[PDB]
RNA sequence: GGACAUGGGUUAGUCGAUCCUAAGAGAUAGGGAAGCUCCGUAUGAAAGGCACGAUUUUUCGUGCCUAUCGAAAGGGAAUCCGGUUAAUAUUCCGGAACCAGAAGGUGGAAUCAACACGGCAACGUAAAUGAAGUUGGAGACGUCGGCGGGAGCCCUGG
RNA sequence: GAGUUCAGCGGCUGAAUCCGGUGCGCUCUCGACGGCCCUUGAAAAUCCAACGGAAGUUG
RNA sequence: GUGAAUUUACUUAAUCAAUGAAGCGGAAUUUCUAGCGUUAAAGUUUCGCGAACUGAUCCGCGUUGA
């Protein structure tokens, strides 16, 4: 329970923080 | 071939000096230090005279 | 297990690539080294530009081969007279054959050199 | 009255740019040497890094060392903040005297470099030990 | 010529990584160990490491690419790429239901010899004598533990034929010198052409796997060893002119006049050892009835280190014992401080180890 | 060229390997210049004073190859 | 005699070409065409890499992201003086430098307060670790007009 | 010490190669500006820097 | 070409537009400023920057739009 970790949450809104690596499976150029 | 600088011989510990499950443990450690372990091969002032 | 794709790009994968085990040799017997040294030395220089060049600058004067190149040319000199160059100049003459001036270094003497060549 | 010993505050002029200070003494009136409205502060040059779950305390420890910095800066230069920095070890430690006697001077930073180990450690003033994204 | 482009010769050139050797090879990182083993690669830091990683400074482990170009021309890495050839067709002979063709191709499983490894690891048998404790100390050890999934019983055996002849050996040629008792276990020191060897051998206990190392990397050592050994034993068979594989089941007279006998209490296994290797007459379920005049096991070891008989009264069944010692153990105000200039001069890192 | 205005630091460039040879140069206004050889620079000590000048020139190594104007 | 004959003569790490790209040429992927060949230049291409791992079921896993040719006036690493031949010189000779690349060595500098200090500041100091990634600058820019500085020249008093 | 100029000698020896001015001058260049455009006046190779913080008594 | 009662609809054939073929269809359920945003982390569960699982829903999967 070291205080110094803290969360430092991200927001993955539109024109919040970068997008994460999602699967793009279906969108990929075959 | 440089040789692998075979380990250290016993340090005398012994039954009773005044100075083993593991055993295979350092066995794969010495193991590993043969092939991940990189081999290296390796005037007089006299102040008493001069006293001020 | 469906594998994630995180690029939207499919990239051609990497497969192995065999090195070349031919079951026999095109060529049954090497060639010998096409440009050696009595190939790269042709013949030496005595015109009275030569001359004074031996005379004065400790200087060798060489007809070489056109594929003969400076490195090549002190290795030659080294091999067939025993004499280290301190200095390789070449020039192409306008009737196409190579020229080199071969300085000595101080260690050697031009005038001698040329003596034991045989045309001074 | 905004800048008072224990404010926190931004250094924007200077080597020590961008970085967090707290007034640990104003000298607003001026003087002889500084003959305009200078303010003694002490920050921290290198921000201790981000620290996680996992990594052993030797690590952990390694990461959370933090470098400070003691210097006499114009009000013009310093960019008052309201988030305030308190803690008695570091009042009426630092002086003109202590400037111009360099071991003290060293002793300072190193009293101040404590002082910070164990604020950090104890998790107060986390935002004055984040560095500022510019 | 033009201006050189920096990082293209020096250590950048001469010094290789890890992953690049794999790209260079086109080998797996478990296959390219398995090489390192088998021959000697092991890495090499460069004296500059970020001039040698390209301006980088990432902790990096680099190999002379000499060497990588040398594995290169290595006919066991094709012998690697069969044996995944022949995985395939059984797997896929077991997948198909095609039992008898598994079976003519399990009888025709590509294997590789070690022999040119060998030669080119140790040009002389000086120098493969040298580097033999290493794979003592491996052979004893595995010929001890149990037979599980893991380790292979053909390998077991090979290792109990390969250890017995070793040691049938020492006992005809009274090459072994020290034995001596550390709580690990028994390290033995031998002579032989000169060459000093020393091996550890453990206590026949029930042991149990731990669970933690990798036995890929002692199966890769197992099988470099067991050719090692195979090839040294059978020229010294050869040398001293007597049949190998031998078919045997299993101060020259310092024990010539005693006909000892062994209960079912002592280590039988190293006592044999031991007495047989100075030429004593050993009998198994009488002068000396060993028991833990009736003396301790000590009281022999103390005898051999001496090179003479020992004192039964100190080692008496259930007096005192000496401490057991291990026969491997073998103005000033100016002068310390008149450190000038010099900096990387200043030796003084020996004055505060040595 | 390089200049060198301190005669301990020509006798310490001169001591170095790289010295191949020295020069000593009398001006008409009776100032001496003392020139090294060295591999990559001619170092240069000009030396306005006379009784410096011979004791420097004796102070140099003898087997560095001194020579007249 | 630039004619005829006979010989001799052009020496480069630094000057250019080579390197880069320009307009433009031009393969490849593809599509046309009976074909010679045409079109097309990141396009309807599976167009290549880099890093981590006690070795992973001793049958490799886990991650992360465009050719070429085309400028001796464009862009661009770094050489000067004196001398020398019948004819060559920033090329040879003497003397004096410079650039790029490479390895380790010596001396110093930082570091157990890991990755230097000073100056209010503009910023300075002989040093003063910085990967992937991203971003910025330089390269890199019209034409005209006067003004001011320097160099050579011209002029000028002894 | 070079180069130049002069005085001797039979290659060598003596000297000198000094101290200043000036400008709507000429050529080149640099600096800081002004004007002009429904015209705003290349690319790339190369080179450097920053942000970031991976790694890390001897070393 | 496929349907629904000349009348409507559908898209897989072909046509057109965009791109680095990123967030299409279902269900569950970021605006006072010329700044920086990467190299996850807290949470949970096994065993230090080793893991896993979520953080960052599931499903369909036809790269989207005409």
């Amino acid at each position: 329970k070291n205080p110094l970790f803290v969360s430092r949450p991200r927001s993955f809104g539109i024109g919040q923080d970068i997008q994460p690596k999602r699967d793009l499976s279906r969108f990929v150029k075959w | 071939a440089p040789a692998p600088k075979l380990p250290p011989p016993s340090h005398e510990e012994s039954y009773n000096p005044p100075e083993y499950s593991n055993l295979i443990k350092e066995k794969f450690e010495r193991c590993l230090d043969l092939y991940l372990a990189p081999r290296v091969r390796r005037k007089l002032p006299t102040p008493s005279e001069l006293r001020p | 297990a469906k594998k994630v794709r995180t690029s939207t790009t499919f990239r051609r994968p990497k497969t192995l690539q065999l090195s070349r085990k031919p079951k026999y040799a095109r060529k049954s017997v090497a060639h010998a080294p096409r440009l050696d040294e009595y190939k790269i030395i042709v013949n030496p220089i005595n015109s009275e530009s030569a001359m004074k060049k031996i005379e004065d600058d400790n200087t060798l004067v060489f007809h070489v081969h056109l594929k003969a190149n400076k490195f090549t040319i002190k290795e030659a000199v080294r091999k067939l007279y025993s004499v280290e160059p301190v200095k390789i100049n070449t020039l192409i003459r306008p009737n196409g054959t190579k020229k080199a001036f071969v300085k000595l270094s101080a260690d050697a003497d031009a005038l001698d050199v040329a003596n034991r060549i045989g045309f001074l | 009255k905004i800048l008072k010993p224990g404010k926190v505050a931004l250094i924007t002029r200077g080597r020590f740019a961008g970085k967090k200070v707290v007034i640990l003494q104003a000298i607003d009136q001026g003087s002889k040497s500084h003959p305009f409205g200078h303010a003694v502060v002490a920050g921290v040059e290198r921000y201790p890094l981000k620290v996680t779950k996992s990594m052993g305390a030797k690590r952990i420890a390694r990461r959370s060392r933090v470098k400070p910095f003691i210097k006499v800066v114009n009000y013009n230069h310093l960019m008052p903040t309201r988030y305030a920095l308190e803690l008695d070890n570091l009042k009426g430690l630092i002086t003109a005297d202590t400037f111009k006697e360099p071991t003290q001077r060293s002793a300072a930073r190193k009293t101040v470099k404590k002082t910070f180990e164990e604020k950090y450690q104890s998790g107060k003033s986390a935002w004055f030990f984040t560095p500022l994204r510019f | 010529a033009r201006v050189k482009q920096k990082g293209k010769a020096g250590a950048a050139r001469i010094y290789i990584t890890r992953n690049q050797a794999l790209k260079k090879l086109q080998l797996t990182l478990a296959d390219f160990r398995r090489i390192c083993i088998l021959k000697g690669v092991y890495p090499r830091e460069p004296k500059n490491k970020k001039k040698a990683n390209k301006g980088s400074t990432a902790p990096v482990t680099f190999y002379y690419t000499k060497d990588i170009q040398y594995l290169l021309h290595e006919p066991i890495v094709q012998k690697f790429r069969e044996y995944k050839v022949f995985a395939r067709k059984l797997s896929k002979a077991l997948g198909k239901g095609e039992l008898e063709t598994a079976k003519r191709l399990e009888a025709r499983k590509p294997t590789y010899s070690l022999d040119h490894i060998i030669k080119e690891r140790y040009p002389t048998f000086h120098d493969a004598l040298k580097d033999i404790d290493d794979a003592l100390s491996m052979l004893f050890l595995f010929s001890t533990m149990p037979v599980t999934d893991k380790i292979g019983a053909a390998t077991v055996a090979n290792c109990e034929r390969l250890c017995a002849e070793f040691q049938h050996y020492v006992i005809r040629s009274n090459s072994l010198r020290k034995a001596f008792l550390s709580i690990k276990g028994i390290y033995y020191q031998a002579e032989i052409f000169g060459e000093q060897i020393t091996w550890i051998v453990p206590y026949k206990f029930a042991q149990s796997v731990p669970t933690d190392v990798d036995f890929r990397i002692m199966h890769t050592f197992l099988e470099f060893y067991q050719a090692l050994m195979g090839f040294v034993n059978f020229k010294l068979y050869n040398t001293l002119g007597l049949r190998y594989p031998p078919k045997i089941d299993v101060n020259t007279s310092l024990f010539s006049n005693f006909t000892f006998f062994l209960s079912r209490e002592v280590p039988r296994f190293s006592l044999e050892f031991v007495i047989r290797a100075f030429g004593g007459k050993v009998g198994w379920d009488i002068t000396h009835h060993i028991c833990d005049i009736y003396i301790q096991p000590q009281w022999v070891y103390d005898s051999i280190n001496k090179g003479i008989l020992e004192r039964t009264d100190l080692y008496a069944c259930g007096a005192t014992l000496p401490p057991h010692l291990s026969p491997f153990v073998k103005e000033e105000k100016e002068a310390k401080e008149l450190s000038k200039m010099m900096m990387s001069n200043k030796q003084r890192k020996l004055y505060s180890k040595l | 060229p390089r200049q060198i205005s301190d005669i301990k630091q020509f006798l310490e460039i001169a001591r170095r390997k790289d010295a191949t040879s020295a020069r000593i140069k009398k001006n008409t206004n009776k100032d001496v210049k003392f020139k090294l050889r060295c591999s990559k620079y001619l170092y240069t000590l000009v030396v306005a004073d006379a009784k410096k000048a011979e004791k420097l020139r004796q102070s140099l190594p003898p087997d560095l190859t001194v020579t007249e104007v």
